């Protein structure tokens, strides 16, 4: 019917039936038209990948601004090296 | 350096674009009091073609000119500025979304057409890097060879202002030697197609910059009289001046009778050029006085020709030297007083000219 | 812009999509694409603006950076009543010390 | 991430994992509620930190998948052509069943395909589908070639006369030949061509040549050529019932070349006769 994300820290997000095209991955897991789970890793990876996927569903085919995703200041070298470690 | 022998009515008619701005630039370099009205006409021109940055730049330099018009005798429609700029950025998002839609529709004709049109609108912005992205993503994304030709034509229209002739000439030669021109037809079998004559103009600008002017005139030889149309680069009087005077400056008298008088492809271009034809007649009849006279008269107007301006000083020096060799050749004993009458000069300064020639 | 909203509570989090020229009535019709809700007697409250059905976001100004896809200013959903508001829980990230090198 | 120990939670997740997978092995009747169960499986996989665990977990899945295939192999132990239908059912469901397994597997793919897979030792990391085909071809050895292809052959017999037991079964057996092929799928066509096709070409070509030749002498040769034209088409019909891309292509011309040996001469002779006496239809068929 409707689906829902669950995280390690309880991001139990209600995910749509009809117009969830902003999501790409959960569209493959529409057991309808439900308990999508990624609980073993802390959310500094998972919420990062989810916001980067929202970012990435928009910012394709963009000859204008495709901004480098903001990454924390003590790892401001991993502002670039998240390409090496966490894909943002 | 102000020459009043220019025709801005023709350049308003036969041309438009940045050169209407750029020749004013040489006005702004050297030839003043011919500036403010064509600056306002160019400002009204950049009220079209989606350009706001350079519109405000013309408004700024027109404010500079207005500070100059505190002695001699600007328009910023900010409503237009914000409306057009938001329309342009929203249409950038429209066509990014349409780029998504047409990759969903998967027509490389239409997709690469969108790349071409986006590069056209980045010319309309002045974003030569973003137009370079768009035509770089129109580069190997075409269907036929004719569309690669049209892509390289647009890149050469950018290259009018790029002029970075390392790989800008790789795009120029990608239109020239690469695409098997009209697939072994010659711009479809007796050209009216304004492509090869655009390659004449492009090689003229290139070896104007890259200074092998003999090959430039060698390109400029065989232009077609059929089309003769572009509002930034191609008017047949100006390209006639280009080809005829580069050929007069770079080619020997063997070819000056063998490829200049005989040049039937370029013949109607010199029918558009009565003074160039008369200079040709006097120089070939060795009438050095009035020939070099008209030469140095139109030297100021080809100094008004912005790109020819640094090179016309070199090449008319060469043409005067060519006339001096034409005088010096057939004799054993020539009076310099005869030569003073022939080259409109004295003896001693003429002697110093000849001594400069004696050096090599 | 083409705004990917983030209606973010602790667990109520909808990543829905709208425009800068989009309204609130048809946004609720896209909320009717989410959970089948009538726009007429409901008001999307953000606790920031009286947002009735026909108010356009061009009058509000949700531009590209004011409303980013991965991080908008979210046109707020209410926990649906007359005057409520879904409690905005923007989820925290981790806080690192200065740059380790073993995790690369 | 750093959320918890990466090694520990294999067992609970695997239990839920197997519970849901068994539901899908070729088909345990997954419904929406069961789908919810599969989602709880998503929870199970997602709770685990399957980085070292997932490959093992998938391995366990592989083992269970193999035993299920073995169970099915026990299940193929049946009667005649009914088994073709049953096999077709197995393959049809099996693709879907493994497919659902793949759906569950979808997350695992990103876990190891993005990160590290062999496919990028006896420890492969690839698709469950590719895995399933390999496991499934083990099933393919005896029943496909022994019974199924032979039944397809009988269906060829059905082409000669009769009608094809069910195409679900027989064409499906052909499909069984193709599915059970090289796991690499380098030669997807080979088993049918290797085991079956030689006798197929031989018998079909020989029978048509001999029978058609007798009938050719018996029933108006010129028209009979037209009849042969129809005959091959009938062969085409049955070859359509159970089909493979290579069979019909060769077998039809084979008969043509065979029969023309009998009458190379009549072709032109009757053709000349057509020239002599206008016979347009004979001309059409002969053409």
């Amino acid at each position: 019917m409707y689906v829902k994300l669950i995280s390690s820290d309880g991001h139990e997000f209600i995910v749509k039936r009809e117009h969830a095209l902003t999501s790409g991955t959960i569209k493959a897991m529409l057991s309808g038209p439900n308990e999508v789970n990624f609980r073993e890793i802390p959310s500094h990876v998972l919420s990062k990948v989810c916001m980067y996927f929202t970012y990435k569903v928009r910012y394709t085919n963009s000859s204008t601004e495709i901004p480098e995703f903001p990454i924390a200041p003590e790892i401001a070298l991993e502002l670039l090296m998240a390409a090496n470690f966490l894909d943002c | 350096v102000e020459n009043p022998s220019l025709d801005l009515e023709q350049y308003a008619a036969s041309y438009s674009g940045l050169m209407r701005i750029e020749r004013l630039q040489f006005i702004a370099d050297h030839c003043p009091t011919l500036r403010v009205e064509a600056l306002k006409m160019a400002l009204s021109f950049v009220q079209r073609t989606f350009n706001v940055d350079m519109y405000e730049e013309i408004h700024r330099k027109l404010s500079e000119a207005t500070r100059e018009l505190q002695n001699a005798p600007p328009a910023l429609d900010t409503a237009w500025v914000e409306a057009t700029r938001k329309k342009a950025l929203l249409k950038l998002e429209k066509l990014d979304t349409d780029l998504k839609n047409y990759k969903g529709n998967s027509i490389k004709e239409s997709i690469r057409r969108g790349h071409d049109d986006l590069g056209d609108h980045y010319l309309d912005c002045g974003d030569l890097s973003n137009a370079l992205k768009c035509y770089s993503r129109a580069r190997d994304y075409c269907t036929s060879a004719k569309h690669v030709i049209n892509m390289c034509l647009n890149v050469i229209k950018v290259s009018v202002y790029l002029q970075n002739w390392s790989h800008v000439l790789s795009y120029v030669s990608k239109a020239e030697s690469t695409p098997e021109i009209a697939e072994q037809r010659g711009e479809r079998d007796s050209q009216t197609q304004a492509i090869l004559t655009k390659l004449k103009c492009a090689a003229g600008l290139a070896e104007l910059a890259a200074r092998k002017y003999k090959q430039a005139a060698k390109c400029l030889l065989l232009a077609s009289f059929d089309h003769c149309d572009f509002p930034e680069l191609l008017s047949p009087s100006n390209v006639a001046i280009y080809g005829g005077l580069c050929a007069l400056a770079t080619f020997d008298r063997q070819e000056l009778q063998r490829n200049v008088i005989s040049s039937s492809s370029f013949k109607l271009f010199l029918e558009l050029e009565p003074q160039v034809r008369d200079i040709i007649f006097k120089f070939y009849e060795s009438k050095y006085a009035s020939c070099l006279k008209m030469l140095d008269e139109m030297k100021d107007n080809l100094l008004l020709d912005m790109y020819l301006a640094p090179h016309v000083r070199t090449l008319y020096t060469q043409i005067r030297n060519r006339a001096l060799i034409q005088y010096f050749s057939p004799y054993v004993s020539a009076d310099m007083h005869r030569m003073a009458a022939a080259f409109n000069t004295t003896v001693a300064a003429l002697e110093d000219e000849l001594t400069q020639l004696i050096l090599e | 812009m083409d705004v990917f909203l983030m209606i973010r509570r602790h667990k109520t989090t909808i990543f829905t999509d709208a425009k800068e020229s989009s309204t609130v009535f048809e946004l609720k019709r896209i909320v009717e694409g989410i959970l089948k809700r009538p726009p007429d007697e409901q008001r999307l409250y953000k606790d920031d603006q009286l947002l009735d059905d026909g108010k356009t976001l061009g009058e509000c100004g949700f531009t590209s950076q004011t409303a980013r896809p991965q991080a908008p200013a979210t046109v707020g959903l209410a926990f649906r009543a007359d005057d409520t508001f879904e409690a905005l829980c923007i989820e925290p990230f981790s806080s690192p010390p200065e740059l380790p090198d073993v995790m690369k | 991430m750093s959320l918890k120990p990466r090694v520990v939670d294999f067992d609970e997740t695997w239990n839920k994992l197997l519970t849901t997978i068994k539901a899908v092995v070729m088909l345990e009747y997954v419904e929406r509620a069961t789908w919810n169960d599969r989602f709880s499986d998503i929870y199970a996989l997602c709770v685990a930190y399957p980085e070292p665990l997932g490959e093992r977990l998938y391995t366990e899945t592989k083992i269970f998948l193999e035993n299920h295939v073995r169970h099915l192999h026990k299940r193929v132990l049946e009667s005649e052509e009914q088994v073709l239908v049953m096999y077709h059912r197995y393959w049809e469901e099996y693709s879907k069943g493994a497919d659902y397994m793949d759906c569950l597997y979808r997350y695992l793919n990103t876990q190891f395909i993005k990160k590290n897979k062999l496919t990028e030792m006896n420890e492969p990391l690839m698709e469950i589908g590719e895995l399933a085909l390999d496991m499934w071809r083990k099933l393919m050895v005896e029943p496909l070639q022994a019974i199924l292809i032979r039944m397809l052959l009988r269906e060829i017999k059905n082409d000669r006369g009769g009608e094809d037991p069910n195409q679900k079964v027989i064409h499906g057996v052909i499909n069984s030949f193709v599915h059970v092929e090289q796991y690499k799928k380098k030669f997807p066509l080979k088993f049918y061509q290797e085991i079956f096709e030689s006798p197929f070409l031989t018998e079909t070509g020989e029978y048509y040549k001999q029978e058609a030749s007798n009938l050719l002498q018996e029933s108006n040769c010129s028209q009979y050529m037209e009849k042969v034209l129809g005959r091959l088409k009938d062969e085409e019909i049955r070859c359509r019932k159970y089909l493979h891309p290579s069979s019909y292509t060769k077998v039809i011309h084979e008969c043509q070349q065979r029969m023309v040996a009998d009458h190379l001469q009549f072709l032109h002779a009757e053709c000349h006769n057509i020239i002599r006496q206008e016979k347009k239809n004979d001309m059409a068929n002969m053409y």
